[PDB]
RNA sequence: AAGCUCGUAUCAGUUUUAUGAGGUAAAGCGAAUGAUUAGAGGUUCCGGGGUCGAAAUGACCUUGACCUAUUCUCAAACUUUAAAUAUGUAAGAAGUCCUUGUUACUUAAUUGAACGUGGACAUUUGAAUGAAGAGCUUUUAGUGGGCCAUUUUUGGUAAGC
RNA sequence: GAGAACAGAAAUCUCCAGUAGAACAAAAGGGUAAAAGCCCCCUUGAUUUUGAUUUUCAGUGUGAAUACAAACCAUGAAAGU
RNA sequence: GGUUGCGGCCAUAUCUACCAGAAAGCACCGUUUCCCGUCCGAUCAACUGUAGUUAAGCUGGUAAGAGCCUGACCGAGUAGUGUAGUGGGUGACCAUACGCGAAACUCAGGUGCUGCAAUCU
């Protein structure tokens, strides 16, 4: 029920607006450099979450699209160790370490900018070698999470200044912030690295509601995975991130064109005009 | 009274477009502007801050300064029996190339290109450009083909 | 006229003179834009002595803000200036 | 189908228009507090009537939601009032239904003569679930035809549940 | 007028190739926007501009607040598409290409930026036609009441207005 | 447009449709939709030092405006502004 | 070839109505101790991938659909317009010569295209 002069005046938006994906007031922020530099590029941390899966990645600009340095997923995680909680809080910053030690690799200032390795959970980024190369710069890209303290985006982002990325950040949005006092407290921080906000809850609803104990945590009493070896897990983790994020792909199967055939036979084709005008006929 | 403001008679020269509302698209701002690049100026709409005075409306010039948000354009503006030498400061969004100087960069790469393999054969290098000629002798077959008779149409009304 | 700022009159105190418009009561009032959450109470003469009760709101003329750029006001003894000029009582 | 196709109750907004500001609102705030167990919020008013006596931004009226189980609870005691019985009206052509009653002292808890006697709007909101994906921030889009909510779905299970009655 | 530095300099009231900008003529009203001439009622759905008041439950006058029902019109101050004439820039030596020098700018980085060394490309060196030379400088007279014609027009009944 | 005691042409509440038919101190013309409108949170960059540039232009003034540099700060998680 | 993350160009991509979708990815979905935010754990926060689903989202198809985009001996070399005449006409305005030359309409066809990184019978 919509008139034809209405369809006819319409400002159609942009193809990742309408569907709902990219913010482009923020975006243009992101984007643009100093003119005064002419070719260099922008590189952008982007960090997406969906349900039980992490998305990191390290971009770039150009008109004809985003050029793609290096990238990490939740699913990796596996292969260091962690296999169960691959979307809390605690995976999200051993993902952000995991790009941050891979993109050192591949580009060179690997050996320098270790970043700090006795992670004790206080505020404090990257500094310049003294008479060396300077450290790589890479801000932070939201997309459109609501940014509020304590959250999963700001872990992946202190994974990446561990790492040794240069990464511009303040200290109030880490958990633990307090209110009235403008200070963070780094043994409460400390806690949330290493999987203690979930391991203390494996304590408190194992003696007073084992209903749900059965239901939930179900991974973690198939491998016998018990509250304070969570702990553990992540400690060995890091250190496991340290040794090769070198990034070996898999098999997948026998070929890629085995997929293209299965998939040609469930998607519909298009009608010819003859055909069309034949059903017209009719 | 009279009016001579900054931005009068500039109704329908500072409109955005038809279907075209809304924040500009991103490759605007990634490219890139050296000193001495050929550029155009069409004013945006939109984006008030650094915009052109609208008898710059059109005109080509030279960028010679380049800074943060913006660029430096050099315009030739005559005032009575004389050229002017003025100079803007634009924002990125009102610039933009000038293809004509874009397709003269690629003709001299095609012309150093003929030269040097002319230059491998050894004679008539032929590098100029010529207009129009008038055209060859040729016959034309009326195989197949009989001319057809036309005559003028007396006058109807139709109307 | 255009420059009148509302005003709420807390009390009435008149003098006993009375011309024919009941004159000089002191009237105490309070700007309606300072009465919500400030303590600022002004203190005035003014010619709308017999009108005036408790709680009503008043227009005036108010001084103590104002930018006047005349010569002549320039040329007086600023004070002997009242801050309040009471004009005319509202509905 | 059948299967996660499904009716639920999804919210429920009590309201109570107050004619005229005052403590006979603040005291009609008491009676949903008491009632739904959370703090209500207050509105305002939008524009200066003068007929009804109301001024622009005077907290006129109060309202307050309520969602989950104890929405159904309350529910069960709204249509006890009116013997679960409701006119071919009340029912949206969305799918939702509300009604108000008056003199709220003949159900609940009690008399309490300092707080006053005071009618209620009740409205209820139906959907399925799914119906996140218009209320959610990334990725808006808007649920299929076939799942939306209708009149005639809504009556027929209304019916089934509570045994009522759309007799008009 | 006095000349000065130089004498093929690259300039030109012009065209062409390429590429910009514009919103008038014409089109459109079954694409947005759209007047006109008139104008009847409904008494705290307002008072706006007044005026008189020992006050406000306060009066009197007026434009009315309100169009409460439909009814046509097209367009200097209405618009999707959009000419013709006129208009901006480019057609190389102050250029292009290899190569590596400079720095306190810039880059994660001898990455970029800008200016250069050494090497290579000359008579078709990068469209047409013309060039009683090209370029710069000093100094001063007169003038600062205009008028007419084709075309486009504004005020005006029209005018040697 | 369809629904809810008193409640009607107009109070408050709910859903669906809604390219701006609203709003942005004011004249008109532009401009703007995860904002340049509405509602919250923090702040004084409405500051210091002087130059270049645009508009009316004699390329003088005056007013208004743009882009920087050197300082010092505001805000934000940050890019930035 | 199918998904997902990030885009480029911004309706051939939108709008309305019905249908189909293995695999995996998405998405709905389960809970409220903690960081955190609301009248309301609905929105955002965190927690588990567990109890369950392709019903929606999403992607694909169909429609002598609405819209939109290309064309054409379509309309039309018509409307307008640059120069020329001691051309016509009381005029209004109209023919000619050398030139440039549209718009609505009509018909025919079309219904997103692609860059980077990962993963899928």
């Amino acid at each position: 029920a919509k008139s034809s002069a209405y369809s006819s005046r319409f400002q159609t938006p942009f193809r990742r607006r309408r569907e709902g994906k990219t913010d482009y007031y923020q975006r243009k922020r992101l984007v643009t450099q100093h003119k005064a530099k002419y070719n260099t590029p922008k590189y952008r941390l982007v960090v997406r979450f969906t349900n039980k899966d992490i998305i990191c990645q390290i971009i770039s600009s150009t008109i004809t699209g985003d050029v793609v340095l290096a990238a990490a997923y939740s699913h990796e995680l596996p292969r260091y160790g962690i296999t169960h909680g691959l979307t809390n809080w605690a995976a999200a910053y051993a993902t952000g370490l995991l790009i941050a030690r891979r993109t050192l690799q591949k580009l060179g200032l690997d050996e320098t900018y270790k970043g700090v390795e006795e992670v004790e959970g206080e505020y404090e980024l990257t500094e310049a070698v003294e008479d060396g190369p300077r450290p790589f710069k890479v801000f932070l890209d939201i997309g459109l999470q609501r940014t509020t303290t304590g959250a999963r985006v700001f872990g992946a982002l202190k994974g990446a200044s561990d790492g040794g990325l240069y990464v511009p950040h303040s200290e109030n949005r880490f958990p633990g912030w307090d209110f009235e006092t403008e200070e963070i407290d780094p043994e409460l921080l400390r806690s949330y690295i290493f999987g203690g906000h979930v391991s203390q809850y494996m304590e408190e609803l194992a003696d007073d509601d084992e209903e749900r104990f059965s239901e939930l945590f179900k991974g973690y009493l198939a491998d016998d995975i018990d509250a304070d070896s969570l702990e553990d897990i992540y400690t060995s983790a890091h250190e496991a991130i340290r040794a090769d994020p070198a990034f070996k792909p898999t098999e997948k199967k026998f070929t890629k064109e085995q997929y293209a055939a299965e998939s040609k036979k469930y998607r519909q084709t298009k009608l010819s005009k003859e055909e069309r005008a034949a059903r017209v006929a009719a | 009274g009279k009016s001579h403001g900054y931005r009068s008679r500039t109704r329908y020269m500072f409109q955005r477009d038809f279907r075209k509302h809304g924040a500009v698209h991103l490759s605007t701002y990634l490219k890139v502007y050296k000193v001495g690049d050929i550029v155009d100026i069409k004013a945006n709409g939109s984006i008030q801050k650094g915009m052109p005075h609208k008898f710059y409306q059109g005109k080509t010039g030279v960028v010679y300064n380049v800074t943060k948000s913006s660029v430096g354009v050099i315009i030739n503006k005559m005032v009575g029996n004389r050229y002017l030498e003025k100079r803007l400061n634009l924002r990125v969004e009102h610039i933009k190339h000038s293809k004509c100087r874009q397709e003269f960069l690629e003709r001299v790469k095609a012309n150093a290109a003929k030269r040097a393999e002319a230059k491998a054969q050894g004679v008539a290098v032929q590098l100029k450009r010529q207009p129009a000629q008038p055209r060859e002798s040729r016959i034309v077959s009326t195989e197949g083909n009989v001319p057809q008779t036309l005559a003028p149409v007396p006058y109807e009304t139709f109307i | 006229v255009t420059q009148l700022v509302e005003f709420i009159v807390l009390d009435v105190d008149s003098t006993g003179i009375s011309r024919g418009n009941r004159v000089l009561a002191d009237i105490t009032v309070a700007r309606t834009s300072d009465l919500g959450v400030n303590d600022q109470v002004y203190y005035v003469r003014s010619h709308l002595g017999g009108i005036c009760h408790a709680g009503d709101s008043v227009m005036g003329y108010f001084i103590a803000n104002s930018n006047y750029n005349s010569d002549l006001f320039d040329g007086l003894n600023i004070d002997y200036v009242p801050d309040v000029v009471l004009v005319k009582k509202l509905y | 189908q059948n299967p996660m196709r499904d009716l639920k109750i999804e919210k429920l907004v009590l309201n109570i228009s107050v004619g005229e500001s005052g403590d006979r609102l603040t005291r009609a705030s008491k009676v949903l507090e008491q009632l739904s167990g959370q703090t209500p919020v207050q509105s305002k008013a939008r524009y200066t009537v003068r007929t009804f006596g109301i001024r622009r931004n005077e907290k006129i009226a109060v309202h307050v939601t309520v969602r989950g189980p104890k929405a159904e609870e309350i529910l069960e005691r709204g249509l006890k009032v009116k013997e679960y019985q409701l006119r071919d009206r009340n029912f949206s052509a969305t799918g939702n239904f509300g009604f108000g009653i008056d003199e709220h002292i003949d159900l609940g808890i009690k008399y309490d003569p300092s707080i006053g006697i005071f009618g209620m709007d009740f409205y209820v909101v139906m959907n399925r679930p799914g119906a996140r994906v218009t209320r959610r921030k990334r990725c808006k889009g808007t649920v299929g035809n076939s799942h939306k909510t209708t009149k005639e779905d809504t009556v027929s299970w209304f019916k089934q549940k509570y045994d009522a009655d759309v007799l008009d």
